[PDB]
């Protein structure tokens, strides 16, 4: 697998050289944000199970076919795979977030991921649609949290978009 | 589909193309709307290496995509040879085993665990190998020791999709490629509840597993040779998620973890759930 | 590769369970010694080259036979390789400090070492010397917790090597 | 089989079990009447109390019964 | 039980391998957190019965018809229960804060909830409001980091009841 | 598994109770100490190879049947085993000694050891001696160490040693 | 497994020795012999199914009940593995005759037979019976062939009447 | 154990089949070679000790710092040692030319190999030349067939070694 | 296709190593024996038909009523089966002589035997008769190994047939 730092590294391998002064400077700041990076994390697992549920009301409420008789969230047990999908996709993208880079998402979650939901019939469209649903949600709890050392998580957020997003265009 | 020619009569490496095609790309001479005809909606042609530009191009810019290029020497090989795997050979473990008959059994083991993947010294496990050959561990004790270790998932799970892990497990464990996506979805569920030990555990556990190659007997490959309760496709699946000796599953090639058994071919042999 | 980081979300990974405190934790402990590793690469880095000539050097010293005709360290083609060669571990260990965990380590140096070494006939032991005498010198340039982590890493490769 | 360590990597209370063994469960790679091998009419191994359920009901279904529960330990 | 230092000895051991400086670092981890983790505790336990009265009360302000005849709420023995109950999902909550690791929650709370739950009928609504009331509370007489682990560990129970 | 603060953990559960303010004090301390219990460690696990290397050499100076044919440690791969036995060995004393317990050396590692030995004709005894020639070689490190802060290591030293005598006694 | 060979090579690294002259002198005339050791298996190998077949009738005539409803021989199924069994030891038997040793015989065949049988409610006694009658009939082939350089044959004869008895006495 | 014998019974048995004529030609192909084999053993057995001494010595001219004080050549002990050790390489080639097969020196020599002399810090090198130098004085004591088995066994070592 | 050479191979293979001489000790045996197994072959091919002819024919003195109107054994037709067949068998037992195995045999005559002959209510006993009367003629027109050779492989069937 890959991270901020490990990816670093390689790069500096190919090169054949030590690190560049500079390239470390990269990651000596990146050392300083982890408090920050941290809490960030904690907060899309804390409210995990509630993120879902939020993002999944909305996706019925949009696209009210998926649950009725014929459409792809009915019955019960393709229901029951819907909400599954969406925490398995959450997952991943709390993991890319901690290790500050796409690629561990890139390869489990996603590589194969559209080409399944085609082959399923399940609209891969309206699966984007959530996984965006979900961001938001997400976001909210990133940016919002209480008893947190008030400061700027900008950076972080944006980076997380980052993730949902490469999420949100590969399945789609 | 076959290539008849590798070169053309000019020097020059032809390279087998497939897009999906699009109605400006090649339309019917008919009035109303342009239709391409449907059963080419994923066309293939063979070019040159001089028109490959241009030709890829012109695809794109019209409202083409290219679902991918090989080069037409690989294309136009032979299916893989099944000399070896029309037949197994099979490894059977004795109570008061020699020395040797242990260790090419942990040979065996490797080499169908893993897929030609290669295992280094510092890979190897000498624990497992260790209660082995002392007694205590059967064969298919180790088998599960080994699709536990990290050296398991580190190539087959952590790189791959779970949707591609399940096939890569159901040749580990069982010669059998996968039959119906009813299997591949039941594996991806037990994974979310129960987490990746009880996965492991469930082919081993499975009576597939002890009906066949049930316990002291290294598994070998069962697909290839007709199984019962197998759908036909799976015998040509068993095609795609085997090539050759000396095809691996590697992490380690480029873009290394995909789905050698396409989701709609499953589809096929059945639908439902 | 295998860091700190890599390692726990593995784990949760594997599981299938999201990351929760227990890894936090965890990865918590990573980023607080890095600043310690950080400037034990620093000061590696920096001397790297003195470093290498006195280990190369060294290396001579305790096996004289080596600079005799006909032998491995004769000739400077093989003196311009050991030379090289210290440097990649060196490399490595710098990037192993900065990463956080043995991971680069293992995967440049350590996998495979036995084979190469014996297909080549590189005898484990010069390396080690390398290495010992590097270490000693390391111990003059640090202090403290930087020196330690440093240390740690350099014995890592004595262990894997011998 | 005694145990020469805990067998099992993860960890539970491990649990020794002993059973009498039909032709089934361990079939050799032979023509003709799968044949149980002489040498252990009764296998022994050890279980985690995870997979103890599981282990005893796939026992069960295949002839052979349970001579004896025991703790590994 | 799941806590840092079992999880790195665990990975350690399946790798076959000694304990390097990777896991080391992460246990560190551990051990400088648990300054804070414990304070929690000292904190909690502390507090304990308060907190309890204040929760079970509270469940049935939530949902009043829980008090009625015929209910579950209804008759001295259920309240009897509903108090243990959270009692015990408390002293859970401290033993994992000193533990450092969901462990304890997840072996005695959590494995098997839901059929316990199903089985008897308990509805995990009630046991959520509980501990919401909780948190509210325990976010007055703790603070920094502290408080942030009480949280922690208090969510992991929600999320796990839901 | 287990480990010192699980332990005190299981303990009160079984009263019932939250823990005893003392036995915190217990943990509380502990924590302390960490900082010398990891360096202790560390010693072991850097010097793991010679550790064995050394105490073989001295295993087979004194038993010299062992490598003579007919003794248990000839031929190579018999050996190889020995040697490798008493690395694991080694291996889970580190363990014990970074949790704080016995538990996890006693459970994975000792179990059913005696018997082993016993059934192959390996001669307990000289396992037993082995493991006491390792610990006093370890201990070497553990207590002479180079750039540690200079202070008492005493109470893991001892501890240290108990951790190698269980093992001793229960192959013995 | 083992042979004659092998097993002589054994003793002799107990010892720790080169192998005695003696020793190779056993090994020298044990070559001279193969020629004859060969024909022999091979007449067991040619005539195998007959060897069954015949001493099987004989069986049955004796013992009556073990083919009538009660006995072990009934129904078909069992007389099925009753028929395999024969062939078994059989097969075990000539591997040793051809190794010029017991061992692989003892070892991978009758090793824990008699328990078995005794489990299953087989009577022993029976079993040795048919073992014996399969001798005979065996013995009457390797030593009455037909196009074989003409010789004597005894030595390698008795050795397998030895193999034939083991048999009979452990399974006894 | 692998001599030829063993493995086509071992074959034959795997298959649950009688021996039949396929596995009989190999099996008439040993023993008729046992002629040669067995002859070469005789030479060897013979000439034992006059070829360790021979070898011993030769080590020593290669490799000459190693009779040095503070090396391993070095002090009867060892000098003893090496001894042993190449008269043991010696006794299991003797033992496989009269089983007709590798089968005694993979169980005894080859099987650890890597790491004992890893342990121990032997270095293959020395073996093989003991091995060389050997095989350059059979090549006399020899001749046609009886010589070539040696030798196949011979190297068989050399190429374990390295 | 079972022959000495490909097991060797197959053997070597497996175990991941170099044919080594315990492996060519076998093909040699092979190969030495070839010079007889081929004698026999030319011997059956040459005197094929006339084997043929025998065989059926006696089959019908052995099993009158085969003739009859109503069986198998009568009509042309059936004669003409009856013939290729046992053709097709010594065939295939001279097949297996110049490969020095019984693969030829296994896998054209053998797998399969039992079922084909159940569904067609072909009666092994005929087919052994034939065996058996030409194992009778060839006995006269070869001696010594030839003869052994021939021998085995007809047996080899007689076995599977039975
Ligand atoms: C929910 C937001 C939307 C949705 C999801 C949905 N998925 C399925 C079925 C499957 N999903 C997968 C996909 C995966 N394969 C993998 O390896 C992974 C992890 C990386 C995933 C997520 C698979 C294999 C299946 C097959 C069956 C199964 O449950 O596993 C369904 C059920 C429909 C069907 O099975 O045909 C649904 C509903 N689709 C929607 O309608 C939502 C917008
Ligand atoms: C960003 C989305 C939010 C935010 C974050 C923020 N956090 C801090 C500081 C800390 N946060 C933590 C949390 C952890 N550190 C760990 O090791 C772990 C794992 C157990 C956690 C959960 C800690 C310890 C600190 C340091 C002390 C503190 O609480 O302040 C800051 C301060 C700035 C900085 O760290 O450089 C900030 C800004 N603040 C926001 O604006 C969001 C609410
Ligand atoms: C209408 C009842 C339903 C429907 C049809 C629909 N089709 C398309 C697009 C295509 N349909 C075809 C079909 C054919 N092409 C052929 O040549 C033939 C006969 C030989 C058939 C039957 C094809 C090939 C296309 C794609 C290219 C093209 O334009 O020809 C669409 C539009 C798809 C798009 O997104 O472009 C639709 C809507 N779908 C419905 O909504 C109805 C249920
Ligand atoms: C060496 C001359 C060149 C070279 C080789 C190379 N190979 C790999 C990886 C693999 N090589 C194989 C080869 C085979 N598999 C087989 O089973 C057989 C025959 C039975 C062969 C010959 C395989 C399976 C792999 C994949 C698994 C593996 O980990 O090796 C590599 C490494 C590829 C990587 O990116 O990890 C290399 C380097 N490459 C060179 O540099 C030489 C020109
Ligand atoms: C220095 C102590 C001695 C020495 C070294 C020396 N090395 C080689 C050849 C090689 N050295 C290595 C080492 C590495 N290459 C790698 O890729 C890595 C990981 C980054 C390592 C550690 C390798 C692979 C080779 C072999 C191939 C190559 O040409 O690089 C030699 C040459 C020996 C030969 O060609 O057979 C030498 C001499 N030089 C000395 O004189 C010291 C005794
Ligand atoms: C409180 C919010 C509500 C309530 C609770 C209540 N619980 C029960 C019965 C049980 N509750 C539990 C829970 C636990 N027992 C444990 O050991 C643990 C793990 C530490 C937990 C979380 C269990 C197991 C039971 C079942 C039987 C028992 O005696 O424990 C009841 C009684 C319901 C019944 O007997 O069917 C009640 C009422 N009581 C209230 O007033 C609230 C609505
Ligand atoms: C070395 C100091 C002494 C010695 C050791 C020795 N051990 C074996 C064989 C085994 N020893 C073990 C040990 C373990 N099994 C486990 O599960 C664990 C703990 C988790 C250990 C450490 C086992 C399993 C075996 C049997 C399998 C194997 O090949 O090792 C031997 C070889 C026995 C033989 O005759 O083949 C030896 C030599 N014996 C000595 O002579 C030393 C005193
Ligand atoms: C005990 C056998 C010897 C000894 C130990 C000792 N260590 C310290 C202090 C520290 N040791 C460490 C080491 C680590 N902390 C980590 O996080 C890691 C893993 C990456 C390690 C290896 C640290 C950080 C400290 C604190 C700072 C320091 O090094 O001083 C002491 C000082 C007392 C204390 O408890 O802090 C002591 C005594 N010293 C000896 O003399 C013994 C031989
Ligand atoms: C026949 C002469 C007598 C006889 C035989 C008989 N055997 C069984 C059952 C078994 N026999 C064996 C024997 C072996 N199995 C092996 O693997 C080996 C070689 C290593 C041997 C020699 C075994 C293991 C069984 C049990 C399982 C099986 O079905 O094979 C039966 C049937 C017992 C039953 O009740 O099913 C019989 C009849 N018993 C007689 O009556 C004859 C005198
Ligand atoms: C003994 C039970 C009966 C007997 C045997 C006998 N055989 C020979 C001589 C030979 N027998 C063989 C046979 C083989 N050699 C092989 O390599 C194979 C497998 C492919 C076989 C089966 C051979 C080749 C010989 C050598 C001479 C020959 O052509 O026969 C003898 C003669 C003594 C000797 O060993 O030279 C004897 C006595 N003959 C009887 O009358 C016994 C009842
Ligand atoms: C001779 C070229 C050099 C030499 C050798 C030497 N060997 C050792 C120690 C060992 N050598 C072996 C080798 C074997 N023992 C066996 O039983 C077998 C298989 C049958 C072999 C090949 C072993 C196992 C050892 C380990 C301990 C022991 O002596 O049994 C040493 C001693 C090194 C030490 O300090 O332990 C030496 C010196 N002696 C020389 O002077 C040459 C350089
Ligand atoms: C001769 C002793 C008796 C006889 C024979 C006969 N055979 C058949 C039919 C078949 N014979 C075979 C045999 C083979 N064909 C092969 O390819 C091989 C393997 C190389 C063999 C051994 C087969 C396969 C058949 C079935 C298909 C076919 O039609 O050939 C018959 C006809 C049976 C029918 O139902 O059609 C007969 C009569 N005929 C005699 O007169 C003897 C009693």
């Amino acid at each position: 697998m890959q991270d901020a730092f490990t990816k670093a590294i390689v790069a500096a391998d190919l090169r054949g050289s030590f690190l560049s002064e500079q390239e470390l400077n990269q990651l000596t700041n990146l050392v300083k944000e982890s408090n920050k990076r941290l809490d960030a994390v904690n907060a899309i697992t804390g409210n995990a199970a509630e993120i879902i549920s939020d993002a999944a009301h909305k996706l019925f409420a949009e696209q009210t076919d998926l649950i009725r008789p014929g459409g792809n969230a009915y019955p019960n047990r393709r229901m029951a795979a819907c909400l599954r999908d969406m925490e398995i996709i959450l997952r991943y993208v709390s993991y890319a977030l901690l290790a500050g880079d796409a690629s561990v998402l890139e390869d489990r979650c996603l590589n194969g991921l559209k080409e399944t939901y085609v082959a399923l019939g399940t609209p891969t469209r309206s699966v984007a649609r959530a996984v965006q649903l979900m961001k938001e949600t997400a976001i909210g709890y990133v940016n919002s949290p209480s008893g947190v050392t008030r400061g700027d998580c900008s950076a972080l957020v944006n980076e997380a978009a980052t993730y949902f997003d490469k999420a949100a265009a590969s399945i789609a | 589909m076959n290539v008849l020619t590798t070169s053309s009569q000019r020097g020059g490496k032809l390279f087998k193309v497939t897009m999906t095609l699009s109605p400006a790309l090649s339309h019917h001479p008919w009035p109303s709307l342009d239709t391409y005809e449907p059963s080419q909606n994923s066309y293939s042609v063979v070019v040159p290496l001089d028109r490959l530009l241009a030709e890829m191009t012109y695809i794109k810019n019209k409202g083409g995509r290219v679902l991918d290029i090989s080069p037409a020497d690989l294309e136009a090989l032979g299916p893989p040879d099944i000399s070896s795997v029309a037949i197994p050979l099979k490894v059977e473990l004795w109570a008061k085993a020699d020395v040797s008959d242990v260790q090419a059994a942990i040979v065996a083991a490797y080499k169908q665990i893993f897929g030609n993947t290669y295992v280094l010294e510092s890979e190897r496990l000498t624990s497992a190998e260790s209660l082995l050959r002392n007694g205590s561990i059967s064969v298919r004790e180790f088998v599960r020791l080994l699709a536990k270790s990290e050296l398991y998932k580190e190539r087959f799970f952590f790189c791959t999709s779970n949707n591609r892990f399940t096939e890569l497990n159901f040749k580990h464990f069982l010669g059998r490629a996968p039959y119906n996506q009813s299997e591949i979805a039941a594996h991806l569920d037990r994974y979310q509840t129960f987490g990746y030990d009880a996965e492991i555990d469930s082919y081993i556990d499975s009576d597939e597993y002890i009906q066949a190659f049930g316990e002291n007997v290294v598994p070998y490959y069962r697909g290839f040779k007709s199984q019962s309760g197998q759908t036909v496709e799976s015998f040509n699946r068993m095609f795609k998620l085997y090539r050759g000796d000396a095809g691996s599953d590697t992490n380690l090639n480029l873009q290394g973890q995909k789905r050698r058994v396409d989701p709609k071919n499953l589809l096929r042999s059945g639908r439902g759930i | 590769m295998k860091t700190v980081i890599t390692e726990v979300i593995a784990s949760a990974d594997s599981q299938g369970r999201f990351l929760n405190n227990t890894e936090l934790q965890a990865a918590n402990g990573r980023f607080q010694r890095a600043t310690a590793s950080m400037e034990a690469a620093r000061a590696l880095t920096s001397n790297a080259d003195s470093l290498v000539k006195g280990a190369v050097q060294e290396v001579y010293n305790k096996f004289p036979y080596l600079t005799q005709p006909g032998q491995m360290g004769y000739g400077d083609t093989n003196q311009a390789k050991c030379a090289r060669d210290i440097s990649h571990y060196l490399r490595f260990i710098t990037y192993s400090l900065v990463a956080g965990g043995t991971g680069p380590l293992d995967d440049y140096i350590v996998a495979g070492l036995r084979e190469v070494n014996r297909t080549f006939n590189l005898s484990p032991s010069w390396y080690i010397e390398a290495l010992k005498h590097i270490k000693g010198k390391v111990g003059s340039q640090l202090s403290g917790q930087p020196l330690t982590e440093a240390n740690a890493y350099i014995d890592y490769c004595i262990n894997a090597l011998s | 089989s005694v145990l020469t360590g805990d067998n099992q990597q993860r960890g539970s209370k491990l649990f020794k079990i002993t059973i009498a063994l039909s032709p089934t469960l361990a079939h050799h790679p032979w023509p003709g009447l799968d044949t149980h091998e002489p040498s252990q009419s009764s296998y022994s191994t050890i279980v985690s109390l995870e997979r103890l359920l599981p282990e005893m009901t796939r026992i069960k279904r295949n002839g052979g019964r349970i001579l004896e529960i025991t703790e590994g330990e």
